[PDB]
């Protein structure tokens, strides 16, 4: 997730918005706050809480 | 976007989370839970008679 | 979808190929070949036959 107030994506967000890692096949939820940064294909396995 | 199309058209989705869920039905009451025992009455059913 | 041997669209795909239309709310189901000529959304409800 980000930070608060500097905007540090973490985690296995940080590693594709900062240019670290270049593909992410993994188990990662479409939100809202996502798309802003990364992009994701069509979904490929449905869920829910 | 053009291949996690093809993998839902062609059912290879279909056949991974059957590898990876369903042919490792391993615990208790999904397999046994189309069975059948016939009966042994013992004391602790009949009690408040 | 596409007539035999001539690849004419008809129907409300055609309508957004050529020109006609701007955009379709619609329940249209999201396949392959309709990718290659008109684009999608995330999808916003599923289904099965
Ligand atoms: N039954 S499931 O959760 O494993 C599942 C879920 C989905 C699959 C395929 C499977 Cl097998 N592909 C769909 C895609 C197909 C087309 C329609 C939406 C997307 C495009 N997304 S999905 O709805 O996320
Ligand atoms: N239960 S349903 O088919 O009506 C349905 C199906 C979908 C919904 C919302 C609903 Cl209510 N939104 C999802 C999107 C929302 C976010 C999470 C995945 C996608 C992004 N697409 S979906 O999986 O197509």
């Amino acid at each position: 997730a980000r930070d608060a107030d500097t905007k540090i994506w973490n985690g296995m967000v940080g590693e594709l918005v900062y240019g670290k890692a270049d593909i992410a096949i993994a188990p990662l939820t479409i939100t809202l706050v996502r798309e802003e940064v990364i992009d994701f294909s069509k979904p490929f396995m449905s869920l829910g809480i | 976007n053009l291949a996690v199309l093809k993998l839902s058209e062609q059912g290879v989705l279909d056949k991974l989370k059957n590898k990876w869920w369903y042919d490792k039905g391993e615990c208790g009451a999904k397999d046994s839970g189309s069975k059948e025992k016939t009966s042994a009455l013992s004391l602790s059913n009949v009690a408040g008679v």
